[PDB]
């Protein structure tokens, strides 16, 4: 089959050669694992995109040598677990 | 150990390497090769599941502040070093240089001789640069928030007050720490430096990792060597049997070669399944230690090092994890 | 408040299981794999293995015994190899399920019959209790946990120097509104005046670094004077 190899959106990953998926500059959470930190998903007029997966949101804790944070309110949370 | 090397084997290039007649003889055996590819693909998925289960405990990436007044404690041998191309701690650098890794498997030896008979190595999903980012997030959360970042929102607290809480956990009244802060700081720094030197000197430290790598390579090695056996045929080269004999007598020889090579593949797949079960048990133990020794303070005896446990720090290693238990 | 939060959370569990269809995949996959194995075994009966036919009675109804033996031996070899493959993979899967059942027994003994202090063993947060429910070939735990979330910052100090003595909290921590000093337990903000009954004395106040100067109210002195 050769009707995909025309391409014009070829991409080179450390796992190999990806044809038929456009590369973005964003970073999302992983949907379909490809490898070497590259995942791919189906999003926007809809297409298949390949990106570098994002570990999570960046956070910075305001550390200091005389400062503490204490809660004031609480939440009762019920989660499930299937075995 | 946490994971092993993801390996894929194609039957038809292994058994009936580049032959149409051998493929037609192999189709009479039903669906052995679909079964073998399903088994090896299951193992290859489970490896990434193991690594994701161990390291991805939190879903925010904490960062340590640039100021480093931790009351006298000095975490410089475990915190990441910005003056390197890969942002790693120097203990992680020693751990990367100790293991003589083989079968790297990126895009391009003995690895090529394995590669030309249908044996491939897949790359892992998480690189070595993102496992270091999870490790740095875990240390930053531990030294700036205590245990509360694994149970809700991260709440900052001064470090010697956290360490006083940790003495109050094990039955020692906290005035012991505040009247002996300099002594504990010096003992902690000296112990970390001795860990550095002892790991830098002893060469047989990381055998638990190394043996894993060795065994996998050994299995692949003997699989390749099973291509050189006659199994009762006139030659071990399929093209010679094809280039000499007529089909109604060469079919008998080729069937014998197919039987032997298929038995070799089934032996290899069975032993890989059992080793994958062993590594998964070890990865579940590593996930339990990461949840209970690092994200909290344990009271189980000898679970998190020998003595009364205070706290722990994780570091990455090639296909594994290294805990430092402070006790 | 806690009654309303608990009832509401159980209702959200109800709706989340009622709407999301891919929740029980850990059970479902198990069933799938078993059926798949049996399926492969059945269609191994249709393979020739090098014989004249995959139907045994067609070898019997056509051939005389001294070569029907030769073909039947080939068929027997192939089918016996299929059975051994199936039995080996069933043994390994049974080992995995036994490990999962041992983990379920441990969670039943520790999360349900008692209260656990292992972190992230019985859900996320500080564990309060658990309830089991049955599922086809499996168990489902509902873990009820406590998660604290609305925080404020305060400025602390490890000790209080009062009369050349260092006072330490019996349980809690010293905090500041900005002007005064209070004693607070470590997981819920409720300030109290610093008395003698919730602090203990230990040594003089020239050793601890970061000690702040304040006063400690004695409950006996306004009773006498
Ligand atoms: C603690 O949090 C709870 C909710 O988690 C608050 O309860 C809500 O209070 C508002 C008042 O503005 C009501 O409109 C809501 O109906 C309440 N929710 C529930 C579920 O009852 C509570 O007020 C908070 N308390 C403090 C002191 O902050
Ligand atoms: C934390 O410990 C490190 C140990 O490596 C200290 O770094 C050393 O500091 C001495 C003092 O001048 C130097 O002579 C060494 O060359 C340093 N070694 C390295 C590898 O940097 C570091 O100073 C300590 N932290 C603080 C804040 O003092
Ligand atoms: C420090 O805490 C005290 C707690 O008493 C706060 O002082 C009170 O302020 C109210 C007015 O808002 C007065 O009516 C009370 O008499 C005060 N208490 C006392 C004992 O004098 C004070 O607001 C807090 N500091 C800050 C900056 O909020
Ligand atoms: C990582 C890797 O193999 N990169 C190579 C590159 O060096 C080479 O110039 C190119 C030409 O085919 O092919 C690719
Ligand atoms: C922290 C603080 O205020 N300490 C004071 C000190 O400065 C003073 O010299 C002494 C004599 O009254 O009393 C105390
Ligand atoms: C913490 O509270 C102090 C007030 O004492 C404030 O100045 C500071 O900005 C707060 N930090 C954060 C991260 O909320
Ligand atoms: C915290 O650090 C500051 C540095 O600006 C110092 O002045 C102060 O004394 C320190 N506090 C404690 C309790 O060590």
């Amino acid at each position: 089959w050769r009707v995909y190899s025309t391409g014009s959106n070829v991409f080179q990953t450390r796992a190999g050669c990806l044809i038929g998926a456009e590369h973005v500059n964003n970073s999302y959470e992983c949907d379909i694992p490809i490898g070497a930190g590259i995942c791919a998903s189906y999003q926007t007029s809809q297409s298949i995109i390949a990106y570098t997966m994002s570990l999570g949101a960046e956070n910075s804790v305001a550390y200091s040598n005389n400062s503490i944070a204490i809660p004031t309110n609480f939440t009762i949370s019920v989660t499930t677990e299937i075995l | 150990p946490v994971s092993m090397t993801k390996t894929s084997v194609d039957c038809t290039m292994y058994i009936c390497g580049d032959s149409t007649e051998c493929s037609n003889l192999l189709l009479q055996y039903g669906s052995f090769c679909t079964q073998l590819n399903r088994a090896l693909t299951g193992i290859a998925v489970e490896q990434d599941k193991n690594t994701q289960e161990v390291f991805a405990q939190v879903k925010q990436i904490y960062k340590t502040p640039p100021i480093k007044d931790f009351g006298g404690f000095n975490f410089s041998q475990i915190l990441p070093d910005p003056s390197k191309p890969s942002k790693r701690s120097p203990i992680e650098d020693l751990l990367f240089n100790k293991v003589t890794l083989a079968d790297a498997g990126f895009i391009k030896d003995l690895i090529c001789a394995q590669k030309f008979n249908g044996l491939t190595v897949l790359p892992p999903l998480l690189t070595d640069e993102m496992i270091a980012q999870y490790t740095s997030a875990l240390l930053a959360g531990t030294i700036t928030s205590g245990w509360t970042f694994g149970a809700g929102p991260a709440l900052q607290i001064p470090f010697p007050m956290q360490m006083a809480y940790r003495f109050n956990g094990i039955g020692v009244t906290q005035n012991v720490l505040y009247e002996n802060q300099k002594l504990i700081a010096n003992q902690f720094n000296s112990a970390i430096g001795k860990i550095q030197d002892s790991l830098s000197s002893t060469p047989s430290a990381l055998g638990k990792l190394q043996d894993v790598v060795n065994q996998n390579a050994q299995a692949l090695n003997t699989l390749v060597k099973q291509l050189s056996s006659n199994f009762g045929a006139i030659s071990s080269v399929l093209n010679d049997i094809l280039s000499r004999l007529d089909p109604p007598e060469a079919e008998v020889q080729i069937d014998r070669l197919i039987t032997g090579r298929l038995q070799s593949l089934q032996t290899y797949v069975t032993q890989q399944l059992i080793r994958a079960a062993e590594i998964r048990a070890s990865a579940n133990l590593a996930a339990t230690k990461m949840s209970e020794c690092v994200l909290g303070q344990s009271k189980r005896v000898d679970f998190c090092g020998k003595g009364y446990h205070l706290m722990s720090f994780p570091q990455s290693a090639p296909h594994g994890v290294v805990f430092l238990h402070v006790t | 408040l806690i009654a309303n939060q608990f009832n509401s959370a159980i209702g959200k569990i109800q709706d989340s299981l009622s709407s999301t269809p891919s929740a029980l995949g850990k059970l479902q996959d198990v069933v799938n794999q078993n059926a798949q194995a049996l399926n492969t075994l059945v269609k191994q009966l249709s393979s020739n293995f090098g014989a004249i036919s995959s139907v045994l009675n067609d070898i019997l109804s056509r051939l005389d015994p001294p070569e029907a033996e030769v073909q039947i031996d080939r068929l027997i070899t192939g089918r016996l190899q299929s059975l051994q493959t199936y039995v080996t993979q069933q043994l390994i899967r049974a080992a995995e399920i036994r490990a999962s059942a041992n983990l379920a027994a441990t969670k039943m003994s520790e999360c349900v019959l008692g209260q656990s202090k292992r972190v992230d063993f019985c859900g996320k947060g500080y564990h309060l209790m658990s309830f089991p429910q049955s599922a086809p070939h499996g168990v489902v735990f509902l873990h009820v946990t406590y998660v604290p979330a609305q925080e404020k910052n305060f400025t602390t100090a490890p000790a209080i120097c009062h009369d050349g003595k260092a006072h330490f909290p019996r349980e809690g921590v010293f905090v500041s509104n900005g002007t005064h000093w209070f004693v607070t337990q470590r997981n819920f903000y409720e300030p109290q005046i610093i008395t003698t009954d919730n602090t203990f004395v230990s040594g003089n106040c020239d050793v601890v670094i970061g000690i702040v100067n304040n006063t400690v109210y004695d409950p006996l002195q306004p009773e006498l004077d």
